[PDB]
DNA sequence: ACGGCGAATACCC
DNA sequence: GGGTATTCGCCGTGTACCTCTCCT
RNA sequence: AGGAGAGGUA
């Protein structure tokens, strides 16, 4: 269809390599010494590879386009475009065959497996150190027997001739070219029928899986030995000059010369009938030269160049972090792009950024050329190009009209999730930094102590619309990992709003009666009334409630002057009970939540801007600062510490009379100091929090307006321990191993640490800083694995019709709730009805639970529901909207085309840097690691017994034999406990031992539901301890990619217990339901992978070769002659076409409607 | 984000992806009609927002008419 | 500061250079591609991969279109995929396009 | 340097 | 013959950016 | 034009 539909990878026959080429290169001559012209038959010739200048031959006889298809006679060169030097190969006619290093040393060896001889013996015959009998002949010998070149004369007075034996690569090529594949299948399927699968019936199983692979495709096995070499086009191993008469040549020309110069040498050595003892030494050298050209390091040591650095082969220009896949195909430096430092710019609207004139004039330069040459300023683009560099006056307003409604995207350094790119509307500023709205900073994770940002310009109307509709910063109001807002005011917007909404009891103007916001404003602007004075205000406003109805709020409320000054920004729909409180950080986020849920999108992005302005203004007018007397040190500290010291002295007094050993110098002194640390941290908050006034006999404690206290209690910035170290005592420190240093820092940062106290606190500081940078690699690796396992999961249909799910409950600790069923069932749709204990049902199956339906779950005493999970969706190569649930960032149900896989992968990974003591546990969960000494389950039921000869193989007697006969026996080590007592009646899934929980002994013995429950509570108990909140519907769209291959039980067209991808098992077991009748469809068992095995076992070689292990993947793909239906997200970015998600689906869908309407 | 709201258009279209597809078709038909080069350099708007606004006003086009086969 | 609209490109891969000393061009890395994929921005991602970096025939046409005020887009194939399939066949392997009639 | 995985081979059931 | 029990090799280990000299 | 070593920013 007008463009390729698949990419296939084959093995190249010598007959087809000679078809790629355009001539043979014979001499290792690159370029001419003095003139800069290619040689005659060298690595760079022009008759082979093509002309150097466009449309002219080398000597210059035909220099024109008037000669399109001319070949010259003075020079064999062609008159054609010089771009063909990028495409046009030649070859190297080897005189000795040489094996392909990949098909020998890729572990396993597709060559040591065809013949069934260990590679330790193939490597002797291939590098000339032993013999093989290609044919034992009528002589008695064996076939694949290693004759020592000395033992090659075993009976040369009686054996002689009439049989063949050799060494090198023609030996192996003759062993391959004549080997009966059908016959080895014959006498190999007769060797696997035995069902004796102990030790040999596994090594004999792989050999025929390989031998049937060659019968199927057409690749002869003798093609794994090259009789001709191809050479890369010359413009891909270039010969750019250097500064001062030199050449920074490639390593691909070094390794080509090292091969031509041994080919020619061995050829003219063959011509002379030189001795065999040196011709063999040559042949072994020709082979190692080709193995280095293909990749050095596999077998050779370090074949090395001028600068003592090993040369770079062909199998290094496609593999690893700096190969082609990464660094060039998922990479791509781009045009229309820039950078700068970011500043704060707090007078912007949430949809705007400040863009310098100097940057914006470069980025938008062709747009400006066109708008000049349009509105009659320059005629041809040269004068316009000229007035752009002189920076005229008519240019700076054209630039203002061109970038008017043209958005730009801004990105930060590690794009940890999708909020790291947002689109903005630029307004030309002057200066050289970028201004960034204060509320989009916690998304980007930016602050203004040095960070930079990149600016990209969308060029097309489908990308300009995609910038506004999808990425623009006004749509990204809530997190995609939770539902929580991301535009919540943060640090000194929180402090202003917290300050003005507190209240002071006896204040100036207390009890007055106002009727408006204009009233309180006018009376405040006069200096006659406080901002913390209690007043009475009259309100009259409409308030939408949960059901959606709209009642009327009226009356006269008791307020504070400061709260009532915020009443101007509240929109209609929200009740004044939201503002009528002290407005800590939590409550401001709640205001923004309600504004979004009840009023929608722009109402919220207007309320947020106004809260920003008010906080910025009233933290200023407050003149809030920090001095050194805000850090108030309690008055009991010295007595507390002296009593701790006297107790320490008594503990060591005990120890000196030998009444305790480890306690009397540890675990007791450390507990004294750990208790005194917190008594002093408690005394310090009874001094920074309380206050005192006694004016009118008013002697009592009031809440303080201390500046250090108000910064913490506001939730704006600061903790209780950070405040405990400034004015309490720093307590116990850690040596890096983890133990506690017995002598505590009894001083805070206000009085100052001594030098022997400041020393012991540097161990912890260095340990923390060292962890911090030796950990982002651990988390970036996990994130990349997760994005490669789950990438191609997309929501592709509205419903799949399934009716199965999972039983959700409250995730208790075994002591208390720790999470309710509500907040766990919100957004998840029902799979079963939810009938109550009396008998009547509340909610039918198929209802998207939302906030207006989960109160019925808690008000009616329900505690276990069955939700439509995505581990149990019935969609093939995708998900459905009703099994996913809510969008978590739109607070709706998902749309068709929404890529849940990437979103799910960069929501478990983004908080990776926040948990390490931890991240190894989520690694050992998502990698399905069968733990050390896990347990032993119960395969069959019956009664329990045992039996053993103390041979460390204690067997099982689970045969009850009371209903008849039974065969239920096991084994184990003799030094472990069997959790089942001497007798019991234990069915499938019971534990006959104790230890870890193997995730594979949960999948075949207990089914999919116990496994899902296990991994789901386990992955969340690790994120919740650090206070990270991820929706568990994100962990479930990843477990779906760990259960995607099954081990076969029956058979309709495939082999036995060989694995298989479910979407293959399921499509044929649906032809048989049509083809014959049900034809014994196929029955199978689900098995469990890791996120790396699942991603390497993909059905795409282009997508698994991009991931890792590129050679181990490409050799297999080329032997099996695999085909890649593109079909995927990553596969579609390498070849540059629309991914099948988002707007790439909808353009197909919305275009299916047109050909229908034209019919 | 001055006076064309994406919430105003999500009352007519679906998925926020259909909106992009349809708006781009509308904009391409506007741009392949002239819309500039003669007398209205700094007197008009961008075809992107002109097309995005006719969906939010039930204006010159609705989703079914946006085709023009 | 360093902005850039169109400069000069490499030799082997034909992508823009990089580093503000020649004329730079910013690396739209792979983590920055995961984000455009999570938005569903398919048209933004198709041009940041073809017509902006190394669709040799597409760059010239995009520039000539913008300066003249037109619309047309063919994205033939990034010239750095032709480089990879040309050096995977410089080993002994045949990687190729196809039409799938079956 | 560290880890985890997989094919290889020698030492006992 | 069968089944472990080391033994040894292979593949992997975050993103973007700036400067210098030195080699080719 | 490309690569090494060394430093630095977020
Ligand atoms: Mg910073
Ligand atoms: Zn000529
Ligand atoms: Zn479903």
């Amino acid at each position: 269809s007008k463009k390729f539909d698949i990419i296939k990878i084959s093995l190249a026959s010598p007959e087809v390599i000679r078809s790629w080429s355009h001539g043979e290169v014979k001499k290792p001559e690159t370029i001419n010494y003095r003139t800069f012209k290619p040689e005659r038959d060298g690595l760079f010739c022009a008759k082979i590879f093509g002309p150097i200048k466009d449309y002219e031959c080398l000597c210059g006889k035909y220099k024109r386009l008037k000669h399109r298809g001319v070949v010259c006679e003075r020079c064999g060169v062609e008159v054609e475009q010089a771009k063909v030097r990028r495409e046009r190969m030649g070859h190297i006619d080897l005189v000795c065959p040489v094996v392909h290093i990949w098909y020998l040393k890729s572990l396993p060896s597709r060559i040591g497996l065809f013949l069934d001889m260990p590679l330790k013996n193939v490597e002797k015959v291939l590098y000339f150190e032993s013999y093989i009998v290609t044919d034992p002949g009528m002589t008695p010998l064996e076939k694949k027997q290693l004759l020592t070149d000395e033992e090659y004369a075993e009976a040369l007075e009686n054996y002689g001739y009439e049989f063949e034996a050799s060494m090198g690569a023609e030996a192996i090529r003759d062993l391959l070219a004549d080997t009966d594949i059908e016959s080895e299948i014959e006498l190999l399927q007769a060797e696997c029928e035995e069902s004796k699968s102990t030790a040999k019936k596994e090594k004999a199983i792989k050999r025929l899986r390989l031998l049937e692979t060659f019968q199927a495709s057409g690749n002869k096995p003798e093609w794994m030995v090259m009789t001709v070499l191809p050479v890369l086009p010359p413009d891909l191993r270039p010969l750019v000059p250097i500064e001062g008469g030199r050449f920074a040549t490639s390593d691909l020309n070094d390794l080509y010369r090292r091969v031509i110069n041994r080919n020619n040498r061995l050829k003219k050595l063959l011509d002379l009938n030189a001795p065999d003892i040196i011709v063999r030494n040559e042949k072994r050298m020709l082979q190692e030269a080709v193995d280095a050209l293909l990749d050095n390091g596999r077998r050779g040591r370090a074949v090395t160049g001028s600068n003592k650095r090993p040369l770079k082969s062909l199998a290094d220009m496609i593999k690893g972090k700096q190969g082609r896949f990464r660094q060039n195909l998922l990479g791509k430096r781009v045009d229309y792009s820039g950078r700068s430092v970011i500043t704060v710019g707090p007078s912007l609207r949430l949809h705007e950024c400040g863009l310098p004139k100097k940057m914006a004039l470069e980025l938008f330069k062709p747009f400006v050329y066109s708008k000049l040459r349009l509105g009659g300023h320059a005629t041809t683009i040269k004068q316009a190009k000229r007035m752009v560099e002189l920076e005229e006056a008519v240019v700076w307003d054209i630039l203002e009209t061109v970038i008017n409604e043209h958005p730009v995207l801004l990105n930060r350094a590690p794009t940890l999730h999708r909020l790291g790119i947002q689109a903005f509307e630029p307004r030309l500023i002057e200066g050289k930094a970028i201004q960034l709205h204060p509320l989009v900073c916690a998304a980007f994770n930016a602050d203004f102590d040095g960070d930079q940002m990149a600016v990209h310009v969308p060029l097309t109307v489908e990308s300009q619309l995609e910038a506004r509709v999808l990425m623009m910063s006004t749509n990204n109001i809530l997190s995609p990992a939770s539902g929580q807002p991301i535009i919540t005011p943060t640090q000194d917007i929180v402090l202003g709003l917290y300050y003005i909404t507190r209240e002071k009891e006896g204040a100036r103007g207390e009890g007055k009666l106002f009727s408006s916001y204009e009233d309180v404003s006018r009376a405040y602007n006069s200096g006659t009334i406080d901002i913390h004075a209690k007043i009475k205000l009259r309100i009259d406003r409409q308030v939408f409630d949960t059901k959606g109805n709209t009642y009327n709020e009226k009356g006269v409320v008791n307020t504070t002057v400061g709260r009532a000054l915020l009443l101007n920004i509240l929109p209609e729909g929200l009740s004044f009970s939201l503002l009528n409180k002290v407005l800590v950080k939590k409550e401001i986020s709640k205001i923004i939540n309600q504004a979004f849920r009840v009023l929608g999108g722009k109402a919220t992005v207007v309320l947020a801007d106004k809260l920003m302005y008010a906080g910025f203004k009233y933290s200023t007018l407050s003149g809030v600062s920090v001095g050194v007397d805000d850090m108030t040190i309690p008055d009991n500290k010295e007595a507390k510490i002296e009593e701790a010291e006297k107790e320490i002295k008594q503990i060591t007094e005990q120890y000196q009379s030998s009444l305790i050993t480890e306690n009397e110098r540890y675990n007791n002194i450390i507990n004294i100091w750990s208790k005194t640390s917190d008594e002093v941290g408690a005394s310090m908050m009874d001094a920074i929090s309380k206050d005192t006034v006694s004016i009118n006999g008013e002697k009592k404690e009031i809440e303080s307006f201390n500046s250090v206290y108000m910064m913490a209690k506001s939730g704006a910035r600061g903790s209780y321990n950070q405040m405990r170290q400034l004015a309490g005592m720093r307590g116990l420190m850690a040596k890096p191993d983890g133990t506690m240093i017995e002598t505590a820092i009894t001083a805070n940062f206000r009085e100052g640490l001594s030098v022997l106290q400041y020393f012991t606190s540097t161990h912890g500081a260095r340990k923390g800083l060292a962890d911090t940078a030796l950990k982002t690699a651990n988390a970036g690796y996990l994130t990349r694995r997760l994005v490669d396992v789950a990438q191609d999961l997309v929501v592709i249909e509205e419903d799949c019709g399934t009716d199965d799910g999972l039983m959700f409950s409250a995730i208790v600790e075994d002591g208390e709730v720790k999470v309710p069923l509500v907040e766990r069932a919100l957004g998840r749709t029902l799979a079963a009805d939810v009938v109550t204990e009396k008998g009547v049902v509340l909610l039918e199956a198929g209802t998207l639970l939302d906030e207006n339906l989960v109160e019925l779950l808690d008000d009616n005493g329900i505690d276990m529901i069955k939700v439509r999970s995505p581990i149990t969706c019935k969609t093939r190569r995708g998900l459905c909207a009703k099994c996913y649930g809510r969008d978590l960032a739109r607070e709706r149900q998902v749309n068709v085309g929404e890529s849940v896989g990437v979103i799910a992968a960069q929501s478990i990974g983004e908080p990776g840097t926040q948990l390490t003591m931890g991240l190894p546990r989520v690694a050992e969960l998502f990698e399905a690691r069968r733990p050390k000494d896990a347990a032993i389950l119960s395969p069959c039921d019956g009664m329990v017994r045992l039996g053993n000869r103390d041979t460390k193989e204690k067997q099982r007697i689970e045969i009850i034999d009371k209903n008849g006969h039974i065969v239920e026996e096991i084994l184990l080590p003799k030094s472990r406990h069997l959790v089942v007592f001497d007798g019991e009646q234990v069915s499938r899934g019971d534990v006959l031992a104790d230890g870890p929980t193997d995730p594979h002994d949960l999948l075949k013995y207990k089914g999919l539901e116990e496994f899902a429950d296990y991994i789901l509570i386990e992955a969340q108990s690790v994120y919740r301890m650090q206070g990270v909140v991820i929706n568990d519907k994100h962990i479930e769209t990843i477990v779906r990619q760990m259960l995607r291959k099954a081990v076969i039980l029956d058979e309709g067209d495939s082999k036995f217990v060989k694995d298989e991808s479910i979407e293959l098992v399921r499509i044929l077991e649906e032809n048989d339901k049509l083809r014959k009748q049900g034809k014994k469809e196929v029955e199978y068992e689900l098995v469990l992978m890791g996120i790396t095995r699942s991603s390497l076992s993909t059905e795409s070689f282009l997508s698994a070769a991009s991931f890792q292990e590129t050679t181990r993947v490409l050799t297999e793909a080329s032997i099996n002659s695999q085909i890649d239906n593109l079909r995927g997200l990553k596969e579609n970015v390498l070849i540059g076409r629309l991914i099948p998600a988002g707007t790439g689906l909808a353009v197909r869908k919305e275009s299916a409607k047109i050909e229908k309407m034209r019919e | 984000m001055a006076r064309v709201t994406v919430e105003d258009c999500l009352d007519k279209v679906e998925t926020r992806f259909d909106l992009v597809v349809l708006a781009s078709m509308r904009a391409n038909k506007i741009l392949k009609n002239g819309y500039s080069e003669s007398m209205e350099n700094e007197k008009k708007e961008k075809a992107t927002v002109v097309a995005l606004r006719e969906i939010a006003e039930s204006e010159i086009t609705s989703e079914q008419i946006l085709r023009n086969e | 500061m360093h902005a850039r609209s169109t400069g000069s490109y490499s030799l082997v891969t034909q992508q823009p250079l990089g580093g503000k000393a020649q004329f730079g061009g910013q690396r739209f890395g792979e983590m920055e591609v995961w984000a455009l994929q999570a938005y569903g921005a398919a048209y933004t991602l198709r041009e940041m991969l073809t017509v902006k970096s190394d669709d040799i025939a597409g760059r010239s046409k995009m520039y000539k279109n913008i300066v003249d005020g037109k619309l047309t887009m063919n994205v033939d194939v990034p010239e750095s995929f032709n480089v990879l399939r040309n050096e995977v066949r410089a080993l002994g392997i045949d990687m190729d396009f196809d039409y799938s009639s079956e």
